RNA sequence: AAGUUGGGCACUCUAAGUUGACUGCCGGUGACAAACCGGAGGAAGGUGGGGAUGACGUCAAAUCAUCAUGCCCCUUAUGAUUUGGGCUACACACGUGCUACAAUGGACAAUACAAAGGGCAGCGAAACCGCGAGGUCAAGCAAAUCCCAUAAAGUUGUUCUCAGUUCGGAUUGUAGUCUGCAACUCGACUACAUGAAGCUGGAAUCGCUAGUAAUCGUAGAUCAGCAUGCUACGGUGAAUACGUUC
RNA sequence: AGAACCUUACCAAAUCUUGACAUCCUUUGACAACUCUAGAGAUAGAGCCUUCCGGACAAAGUGACAGGUGGUG
């Protein structure tokens, strides 16, 4: 019961970094429309990761998203079995940012800027909660690899 | 379930029956008009009073009575009109000027047809024959469409029902269409019988 | 409404706070508008009949 | 320890004063300003003379046991006169004309199904 | 003088925008843009038509804007700037249209429907 | 009324009835429906049969009952 | 030295024709008129429960819209004043004159 | 001081009349079609977004308590006038909401930007009095003019620093303000003081496809007084739609 | 789409029986805005006293009658 696919929205680049991914991360972090709170939180987290890593904030964030972006997922089809299926590039970015923020919000730090900075650092090191989520997704996709 | 066509069309292709303006005594003027209309209806039952328009300006009340029997309302010596004017002036402190508008074809007027069919039902005529002849004469007099309906305890039966007959076009969803609608009630020995009539005389 | 109740509303009240509005056409005490002194039901009926100047079905 | 009740050592002086019964933020601020002491300064890092001035200001505010006894006397008076408020205090129901058909837990205790 | 006037609209915000030969400074209601607008994203959105037309810093902007909030006024100013650039040079029409900056965003706040909590949000449903 | 600038409310008839027989020490019971009347110091030691809806509950006025309404000592609802 | 005429009516058609009539009368009488100036329309909305009993979720929305027109007479003359005071407008429109 | 007034009607704006989008035009498809996909221009492209408008009928669905009415019943009473009570009860179960459980936060300081409405004996500025609810006198206004009425979220700083707390503000005591004749049963609001549960909620279950959800305030009807309800207004403003097997 | 009185039907007590409310029939003219006493009030008792066009409008008695948010959606 659906005529087709709808056009997708296009966000503007980050004002300072000029990165659509940064803009989309700001949108993910934003709650109740508090765009300013989202922006300040993200910039503080970027500054903290820059300070703690001595490497470009954009470079480390790109590494983190590359680490926490999945390639395969398990989508049920039917007599009914979950089948591994490649993930679209936009689903990759969506899932990477979504998992990043979701598992940042669960960290034990006091402030969201600290939580996000630590999470992006751990993801860049390939040892974060979002990384664990991606690993579980990939292994279960492999487990169901036969049904592909 | 169906919007009253008059209510749907008022302010689009149909004008208000009360033409005046107020800011402070709106309620007083409205209820004055209501009591005037009630008095006119109670006093001119025998006459084929299609409807009444009320305007007010310069502390005067202009009443326009659209009727199908202007002779009865005016009187041969103009006595009935004068008596009505005097009674209205007694009821309302303001001064009332009454005009009477003749309706040439009373059979194309929704209210007049509704009252006629209700009167026949009270006289215990056939609720089917009455509607059939009404629609026949309305259609022969050039109406583009007409619909009649009667509901209640039709033949005195315990179970009340409704029945309707149509002919021509009655496009109730067309806002352009100047559709006249009327409802009347017959007080039969069994109770209230509701008659509804829609008439569409065409584009104008 | 009850005829005695309408008569009591119409009659003068010894106190002044004891005054309440009723629809002057039917007598309904609830949902009576001040501008027309009519209840919602009578207001709708008269608006459909077109006897309330300037009151027409709205849409926007 | 001011007014016979110990106050949090870590907390700032005004917030620690609020811990005294009968002291609320407005009156803690009034006491602290009357006895010229900085709000920022913690009670632990507080001069002995400053503490003495604070005690001198506080002693006259009718707090702690005196306030508790006064409130209890008022409640007992309204209970004894057999007032409506007294009956509702005795029955443990809302006193200020709330509705008891629902939402009266703060007076009726936990739900007794 | 050499003023290029234009009007921009967005939500309930109307901005009369004047372009003059200048160094790129933007003054809104006799105030600096970076103080009027809480975020630099809004400033970049304002500059976007200038970037598209490739005339960045060649005009000073004077804004008389009222209505809406800060984002609405920022995008109304952007629309006014695009229209003013059109007025200055018709040759920028293709670039602005391709960028999609000449369009007056028709999105408005939908009315509330009776029987609903909001325009779309409906009361919580409960079978039984 | 409640506002201080207005004096404490009390029914004029009730006040005059209480004032009557003030000198005599054989004060009697005063039947009253005025649950709204305030209790003045003049009422101390008096007996008011206050209507609670169906019957007049007797209430004896003491010093501690000053400032309350006569209805506060005539409950209207019955529970258990 | 100006005269204000405020017209209010439920129908923009009748208000416009009345405004045109009064402007024409003033111009014939000789005075100079600036206008008509259409002031913002005032719309009052009424929401009624459609059903007679229960059925809260079904409503009907009526409105009353009064349109407002303003006329300024700049160079008054006794002839202009007499013509304005003698001119009869339709019963619908309400006219207020401020000299 | 101030569009404050002299001056103007350019711009915005208000609102009458008009232009505007119709599959109009060009490509491929397609049965010489109907239509679909794309492109141009255009503010808008494919009924543009939203509203009103609800077929024949179904549920003997709701309403004799809006009103009207067949039949039945009472007529010194099932009618009627008045003071008080009740409709606000409270071992409990269910629905719908408001406020929260905190750091995307609490407090304090300074500083921006709306829309839509209402006002006659009604809306009530300025000033002065109080910490405040409010009070004293009193300006403007039957409204694009005066007032309700400074929007809040927001931005920029200081502070707190992960706990039943500087969270939360229920309950209770005292002292008041207002409306009303009168706030006990049974109004709202203010000040001081107290400071309950509550650490994101089992089974289950609901709404929403864009200026939407979520979040922030603003206005109106009823109304002497009383809103977390209803109906409207705008500010910030998302995520996602592979697709139709279930 | 606004339950302290009214709203308000439900209840207790105090109360009326052409009646709170409509017309008609008999007869009178002020019918009363004001005051005072008992009343919780409705009410009653003293004042008073002023208003009114063939003829207005308003009251005293009785009956046709009124009344019912009583039942049957
Ligand atoms: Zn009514």
């Amino acid at each position: 019961p659906r005529k087709g696919s709808v056009p997708k929205r296009d966000v503007l680049p980050d004002p300072i970094h000029n990165s659509k991914l940064v803009t989309k991360l700001i949108n993910k972090i934003m709650l109740d429309g508090k765009r300013g709170t989202a922006q300040r939180i993200l910039y503080s987290a970027f500054d903290l990761v820059e300070q703690r890593s001595g490497r470009d904030a954009l470079e480390v964030f790109e590494e983190a998203i590359n680490n926490i972006m999945p390639v395969l997922e398990v989508k049920a089809r039917r007599s009914n079995y979950q089948v591994p299926v490649e993930v679209r590039p936009e689903r990759r970015t969506t899932l990477g940012l979504r998992w990043l923020v979701n598992y940042a919000r669960l960290r034990g730090e006091k402030t969201m800027e600290d939580r996000l900075a630590n999470e992006i650092l751990d993801a860049a090191n390939n040892t974060g909660g979002a990384v664990k989520k991606r690993e579980d997704t990939h292994k279960m996709a492999e487990a169901n690899k036969a049904f592909a | 379930q169906k919007i009253n066509p008059i209510g749907l069309r008022v302010g689009i292709i149909r004008d208000w029956e009360a033409k005046w303006y107020a800011e402070k005594d709106f309620a007083s003027l409205l209820h004055e008009d209501l009591k005037i209309r009630k008095f006119i209806d109670n006093e001119l039952k025998e006459a084929s009073v299609s409807h009444v328009e009320i305007e007010r300006a310069a502390n005067r009340i202009n009443i326009a009575i659209h009727t199908g029997k202007p002779g009865m309302v005016i009187g041969k010596g103009g006595s009935e009109i004068e008596k009505l004017r005097n009674k209205l002036n007694a009821l309302t402190d303001k001064k009332v000027h009454i005009n009477v508008i003749e309706i040439k074809k009373v059979d194309l007027d929704a209210r007049l047809v509704a009252e006629n069919i209700a009167r026949q039902l009270e006289n215990r005529a056939s609720f089917r024959r009455v509607q059939k002849q009404a629609i026949t004469r309305a259609m022969k007099l050039g109406a583009k469409g007409i619909k009649t309906q009667v509901s209640g305890r039709l033949g005195g039966a315990d179970i009340a029902r409704a029945e309707q007959y149509s002919e021509g076009t009655v496009p109730l969803h067309t806002l352009r269409a100047d559709i006249d609608y009327a409802h009347a009630e017959a007080d039969t020995t069994y109770g209230k019988l509701g008659v509804k009539v829609w008439i569409y005389r065409g584009e104008v | 409404a009850k005829t005695s109740m309408v008569a009591k509303q119409q009659k003068k009240q010894k106190y002044a706070v004891r005054e309440y509005t009723r629809c002057e056409r039917c007598g309904r005490p609830h949902s009576v508008y001040r501008k027309f002194k009519l209840c919602r039901i009578c207001f709708r009926e008269l608006a459909y009949k077109g006897q309330i100047p300037g009151v027409r079905k709205a849409s926007w | 320890r001011i007014a016979g009740v110990d106050i949090p050592r870590e907390k700032r002086v005004v917030i620690s004063l609020t811990y005294i019964y009968g002291i609320g933020t407005s009156t803690a601020q009034k006491i602290l300003e009357e006895a010229n002491v900085s709000a920022d300064t913690r009670v632990k890092d507080l001069t002995d003379d400053e503490l003495g001035r604070i005690r001198e200001v506080v002693d006259g505010y009718k707090v702690e046991g005196d306030l508790r006894r006064e409130t209890n006397l008022n409640i007992k008076r309204l209970m004894e006169i057999s007032s409506y408020r007294g009956i509702r205090h005795r029955r443990g129901l809302p006193v200020r004309g709330q509705k008891t058909k629902n939402n009266a837990r703060t007076r009726k205790g936990p739900v007794k199904t | 003088q050499v003023e290029y006037r234009g009007t921009g609209r967005r939500k309930n915000s109307v901005a009369r925008v004047r372009l003059v030969p200048g160094e790129g400074n933007i003054t809104v209601n006799n105030r600096d843009v970076r103080e009027y607008l809480p975020f630099e994203s809004l400033i970049l959105d304002l500059n976007q038509p200038f970037d598209v037309t490739e005339t960045k810093g060649n005009y000073d902007v004077l804004v008389n804007v009222h209505g809406g909030g800060f984002t609405g006024q920022a995008q109304a100013i952007r629309h006014g700037i695009a229209r003013a650039l059109l007025e200055a040079d018709p040759e920028y029409r293709g670039s602005l249209k391709r960028a999609g900056l000449l369009t007056r965003d028709p999105r408005m706040k939908e009315r509330k429907k009776p029987g609903l909590k909001a325009a779309r949000r409906s009361p919580q449903f409960s079978k039984r | 009324a409640r506002s201080i600038k207005k004096g404490p409310f009390v029914d004029e008839h009730l006040m005059k009835k209480v004032e009557a027989q003030e000198g005599s020490e054989k004060k009697q019971v005063i039947k009253t429906w005025s649950r709204r009347s305030t209790i003045f110091p003049n009422f101390i030691g008096h007996t008011f049969a206050v209507y609670d809806g169906r019957k007049h509950v007797p209430v004896y006025v003491t010093e501690d009952m000053v400032g309350h309404k006569l209805g506060e000592f005539a409950p209207t609802r019955t529970f258990k | 030295q100006k005269i204000r005429i405020r017209l209010k009516a439920y129908d923009h058609r009748v208000i416009d024709q009345s405004a045109e009539k009064i402007v024409e009368t003033a111009k014939r009488s000789g005075a100079d008129v600036s206008g008509p100036i259409p002031l913002p329309t005032e719309k009052s909305v009424y929401t009624i429960i459609r059903a007679v009993h229960k059925y809260k979720d079904s409503r009907e929305q009526f409105e009353q819209r009064t349109h407002k027109r303003l006329i300024d007479i700049v160079n008054p003359t006794p002839k202009t004043v007499d013509a304005l005071m003698g001119l009869n407008l339709p019963s619908g429109v309400d006219i207020e004159i401020k000299l």
